[PDB]
């Protein structure tokens, strides 16, 4: 009885959320950005090859002063790069080698991974003895990590495959706010520029905006027919893109709540696994799991290039703060670094 | 009595979803247009620096 | 004169293959980084074994038997018959050493990168330059193989028997052991699980092989023990470009009907 | 804590040998290249050596190359400096010093307390010899280079350090601009090409010492004349 | 380069030769993923032998490292494309318990028709064959209720039971095996291949039958690239 007409009210409200959705829709995205001219065809290089991983590459991520990057592999190693020389800078042993994530801390003081070990670690740069050490190991979550982003260099969120992200307070190990909402295992996580906001992307093919401070979720997006994997927020903050393993992906606005372009090709039948834009965000990046990287047009929804230069899986890229140079990792245990020239 | 206290969370959240403001779409298209278009030139990978100015030569 | 020039074309597209098809072995292997495996190290060096004979050997080889006089100098026609030796035995050696890597890889799946660790690789590629070096040209050099248009490979009695045996008769022997042993077990398992997959592909390795060097060595041998106007011309000049027609299916054989290299020429 | 412990100094005759220790304790010992450094009496500091992690990469100076040996033991964490034909030239505080070269490391950062031995190339020029100071008030100190040491990669390896007396040598700039893990941020280096400058705001009581200017460029490291600080 | 950079370019080599040294050791190992449910009886099968729980075991100078992932939930489409690169799936079901036998079929037809797993062979075990013998004899429970088709299958003709074995649990026992490799058999065009087993809590077999299976699995790839097969 109770549980029957509650149920049904749910219908109803999203039924309202559907046609205020609809209300909003007066124009559409390509309409808008019909007369503006293309940005041509997009040609970039490998600049940089990172050899020395000895397994597959799960993620990478630049460091904010756009030179140093750190990649995880599932050879049970940590190695922080100098992008510019290719030399290596670190190499930290893993206690747990099936890493699915990790992540650069803004200051550049701090690394994080994890993965099937359900433990964020922590690990100090900066040291008096001249070694990286796990500083914290951070213990909670009932499912695999799939991502983590540093807020400064005492919190951390983590998305997990148990359907809940976290706010960690590092210095107390203790998770101080836990996202729930999510029907099935949160795959990515993207931070807001102002690191007030973030958004998730899990296998229920929705997406969740969360309030950082509040603890709770704003808005929800859907329109994914299966898994989301990779996401990133807009460099405005005011918009982010999500891939699925349908060979999509979508641009979602924030305020207008609702989608507003979607990046498929009749070729790509593949599943994404990374999504990224560049500095203007002008430019969409993803890796696909047929070994290539196309770059689409934001505003257009035009393939603008292909990023063809791995033997296997593209399993994360990521683009520098600058928006130098984007770096792509793969499951053929290479690291590749891109850009254009005149 | 999980179902209907899960019931309940969930309608309460449709509640907060259902009651915020929506910009239009042109409007929002609009600011993602504006915007990439102020930052075109301090793109990079959009538009590439001369050899000199990369450091990836 | 429409004789020699027929010759001359047939000639010139055996070379013009045997060099292109090892080219393409070479760049397949270079170009793709998963190529680049301890597989397919003696694939290279078999590749790159031809690709020499191809282009130090066979150039020379054909304007000797068109205009059947050596223009070249007495001594230079030693270090040409030395260059000859040295490539072709090196590259039925490359052979043999292929079948016994082929050999580890299937009776003893599981201990296979254990038994042909990279080590042993080195050291049978260097064995196997140690030997085609030493008959080529140390013998040639101090007269071992010894009993002015004619640029010939010299064969006495013992050289014949010492050439032919180390040479091709005992990887031979050893080939058809190996090989055998192979295909009864690609066969029991088809057969557990096309039926002549494994019959072909055998066949058609063994078969060249067979077919390119025996006639060769058999007359080599003949010639070296009933002197060298036993052998009649016209049958020498047959038997001598088998030998050098088998560098130009290695590329086939072996890299042809690999998986790898098959997906590599798509990579390029 | 990190520490560094000489020993086997102590007066020698001319021309014999003598064998110098470096005890390490508190940091992997085998991750940083190790340099020695010398000090003759009421003088500036001289690098003497330097050995790599790994000890793959050996360097000497020109006045000790062929009669000084410098090696380590990883496993003891032992830095060792076996010294033949002992000159008068040589008698000298030997200071043993830890440094770690990796992009944005800071090397030169931690200094022994030195082991005292007595016996019976780019130009630094520090020409302001003593500063009167005064507490609170700034202070500049000016090092000049005969050769520009800027690098094509942006990099000006300057580094500048603190000897305050009675103490072993301590970094202060690393790079010309980088602040030392430790140091007040009240020390800022500024520089360009040959010209540098140390400004020290608001001088205080523990500030008071010899500073001396290094170039790491290239090998061999030399130093400046140091300029005195005295209230 | 300055004098800095040369000798971080030194540091970076001796990474270099570090990650080597530690990455040398892992390519003698042959990987395995353990699966099933809760009461598979799995840990008893590894235990026998001997986030994550991994076990190490040698046979005949061979070493093999199974990997037991039993902290996560049900949903495991998203974390098994790790195990990409493992050389079998040893997967473990429960023979006495028909009501779950459905179950474990529909879980089995998902791991073998997985998109990452298109090349893993897997080690079927049908475990607790003790148990499922008692309760045949016992006749308190029939497939037939569950599966219709058992009624209307015969024993084949081929087929070798061990000595002392009822006819009745040959029966039943083949249908069993018959259900799991109709599935593996659907698929997979010949990439990979089930090796199913029947064993008990008390097997010490366990071990070289993975053995056994491990080296058909590996010499069907060598006979795959020299296009022997
Ligand atoms: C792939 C296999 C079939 C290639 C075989 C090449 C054979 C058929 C060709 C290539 C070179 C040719 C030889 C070239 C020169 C001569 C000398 C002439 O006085 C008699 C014919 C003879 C001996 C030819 C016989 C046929 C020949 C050996
Ligand atoms: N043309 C082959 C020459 C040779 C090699 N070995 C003996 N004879």
């Amino acid at each position: 009885s109770e549980l029957d007409q509650l149920r049904q009210e749910a219908e109803q409200l999203k039924n309202q959320i559907r046609d205020a959705r609809k209300a909003c829709a007066d124009a559409t995205l390509s309409q808008i950005t019909n007369n503006i001219d293309p940005v041509g065809r997009i040609q970039m290089r490998t600049r940089r090859t990172l050899r020395g991983h000895l397994a597959k590459i799960y993620a990478m991520h630049w460091g904010t002063d756009s030179r140093l990057l750190v990649s995880a592999s599932q050879d049970g190693k940590l190695i922080i790069w100098d992008s510019y020389t290719t030399n290596k800078v670190h190499a930290i042993p893993l206690r747990s080698s099936w890493v699915m994530t990790c992540a650069y801390a803004p200051s550049g003081n701090y690394v994080a991974c994890g993965g099937l070990d359900n433990i964020c670690s922590i690990y100090n740069l900066k040291t008096r003895e001249g070694n990286v050490r796990v500083s914290r190991e951070l213990a909670g979550h009932t499912g695999y990590l799939s991502c983590c982003r540093f807020l400064d260099d005492n919190q951390i969120v983590t998305s997990s495959g148990d359907t809940t992200c976290a706010l960690w307070d590092i210095e107390t190990g203790q998770q101080t706010t836990t996202f729930t909402g999510h029907t099935g295992d949160v795959m990515s996580l993207s931070l807001a520029p102002d690191t007030r906001l973030f958004v998730s992307g899990a296998c229920d093919a929705s997406a969740k905006l969360w309030d950082v401070r509040e603890g709770m979720c704003r808005q929800t997006f859907t329109g994914h027919e299966s898994d989301i994997n990779a996401i990133c927020f807009f460099p405005n903050g005011n918009a982010f893109a999500t891939g699925s393993d349908d060979a999509t992906c979508r641009l979602f606005d924030l305020r207008a709540d609702q989608e507003l372009m979607t990046y498929s090709h009749d070729n790509i039948i593949c599943g994404i696994t990374s999504v990224s834009f560049s500095k203007s965000g002008r430019l969409l990046l993803a890796g696909y799991d047929d070994f290539n990287c196309n770059v689409w047009d934001a505003l257009k929804a035009d393939r603008a290039g292909v990023l063809a230069g791995h033997d296997n899986r593209v399993s994360c890229l990521g683009v520098t703060d600058d928006g130098m140079a984007v770096a792509t990792g793969s499951w053929d245990s290479f690291l590749k670094i891109w850009n254009g020239s005149s | 009595t999980a179902s209907i206290a899960q019931a309940r969370k969930l309608v309460e959240q449709l509640k907060m979803e259902a009651n915020i403001d929506r910009i239009k779409v042109s409007k929002a298209a609009a600011d993602l247009m504006a915007y990439c278009e102020a930052h075109a030139k301090e793109d990079p990978l959009l538009t590439p620096v001369p050899a000199s100015e990369n450091p990836f030569r | 004169t429409a004789c020699k020039i027929t010759i001359t074309v047939v000639l010139a597209v055996l070379i013009l293959i045997t060099v292109a098809g090892n080219v393409v072995v070479c760049l397949a292997v270079g170009l793709n980084r998963r190529l680049r495996n301890l597989t397919n190290c003696f694939i290279v060096s078999l590749a790159i074994t031809d690709l020499l004979l191809g282009l130090l050997v066979l150039p020379f080889s054909a304007i000797y038997q068109l205009s059947c006089k050596w223009s070249f100098g007495k001594v230079f026609c030693n270090i040409y018959t030395s260059l000859d030796v040295m490539l072709c035995t090196a590259s039925i050696l490359n052979l043999f050493m292929i079948s016994l890597d082929r050999y580890c890889a299937v009776m003893d799946p599981l201990r296979y990168p254990v038994l042909v660790t990279p080590v042993r690789v080195a050291i049978s590629l260097v064995l196997i330059w140690v030997i085609s070096i030493t008959l080529s040209f140390l013998s040639i050099h101090l007269g071992w193989n010894s009993r002015t248009s004619k640029c010939k490979v010299q064969v006495n009695e013992v050289y014949g028997l010492v050439d032919g045996l180390v040479t091709f008769y005992l990887p031979l022997l050893i080939m058809c052991i190996t090989y055998y042993r192979i295909f009864k077990v690609a066969r029991d398992q088809a057969k557990r699980i096309r039926e002549h997959k494994a019959t072909v592909t055998l066949a058609a390795v063994m078969g060249a092989f067979i077919i390119c060097w025996f006639p060769y060595f058999t007359a080599f041998v003949y010639r070296g023990l009933r002197g060298d106007d036993a052998i009649n011309e016209v049958l020498e000049a047959i038997v001598l470009w088998l030998g050098y027609a088998n560098s130009a299916l290695n590329p086939i054989l072996y890299a042809a009907l690999n998986r790898d290299f098959r997906t590599g020429y798509q990579q390029l | 804590d990190v520490q560094l412990v000489e020993s086997g100094g102590g007066l020698v005759q001319p021309g014999g040998s003598r064998k110098l220790s470096c005890s390490a304790s508190g940091f992997a010992f085998s991750s940083f290249g190790m340099h020695w450094v010398r000090q003759a009496p009421e003088k500036g500091l001289e690098w003497v050596a330097y050995i790599s992690s790994g000890s793959g990469t050996i360097y000497y100076a020109d006045t000790v190359k062929g009669r000084f040996t410098i090696s380590r033991d990883d496993p003891k964490n032992t830095l060792f400096l076996q010294m033949t034909s002992l000159r008068s030239e040589d008698t000298a505080m030997y200071y043993c010093v830890r440094s770690i070269y990796y992009y944005g490391s800071s090397p030169f950062d931690f200094w022994g307390q030195g082991t005292t031995l007595t016996v019976s190339d780019i130009v630094m020029t520090q020409a302001t010899s003593s500063v009167p100071v005064t507490p609170g008030e700034s202070v500049s100190i000016s090092c000049r280079s005969s050769k520009s040491l800027l690098h094509s990669n942006g990099n000006t390896y300057l580094y500048w350090f603190l000897q305050r007396p009675g103490q072993s040598p301590q970094l202060l700039i690393y790079r010309m601009s980088n602040l030392a893990s430790g140091v007040p941020d009240r020390f800022s280096g500024s520089g360009s090409g040959t010209a540098f400058t140390l400004t020290i705001s608001r001088l205080e009581a523990e500030d008071v010492g010899v500073y001396y200017c290094m170039q790491h460029l290239e090998y061999p490291l030399t130093f400046g004349a140091g300029t005195k600080l005295e209230l | 380069v300055s004098a800095e950079d040369k000798a971080a370019a030194e540091r970076s080599k001796m990474i270099d030769k570090n990650l080597r040294e530690d990455g040398e050791k892992a390519r003698r190992t042959l990987r395995l993923l353990l699966l099933g449910a809760d009461n598979s009886g799995k840990s008893t099968i590894v235990k026998q032998m001997r986030g994550i729980f991994e076990t190490k075991f040698q046979v005949d100078k061979v070493n093999f490292h199974m990997f037991d992932v039993g902290g996560q939930r049900d949903e495991r489409r998203k974390w098994i494309q790790c195990f990409n690169d493992v050389t079998a799936i040893i997967f473990v079901v429960d023979s006495s318990d028909y009501n779950r036998l459905q179950e474990a079929l529909n879980d089995f037809k998902s791991i073998w028709n997985n998109r990452w797993l298109r090349t893993i062979s897997v080690i079927l075990f049908l475990n607790k064959q003790d148990l499922l013998a008692e309760k045949v004899l016992a006749g308190k429970s029939k497939i037939e209720d569950y599966f219709p088709e058992f009624a209307r299958y015969t024993t084949p003709e081929d087929a070798t039971p061990e000595p002392g074995e009822d006819p009745r649990v040959t029966r039943a026992k083949y249908f069993i095996r018959k259900e799991f490799v109709d599935i593996s058999t659907a698929s997979g065009d010949g990439r990979h291949i089930c090796y199913p087993h029947f064993t008990c809590a008390v097997d010490t077999e366990n071990a070289r039958r993975i053995f056994n299976d491990c080296k058909d699995i590996i010499l069907q790839m060598n006979l795959r690239e020299y296009n022997l097969v």
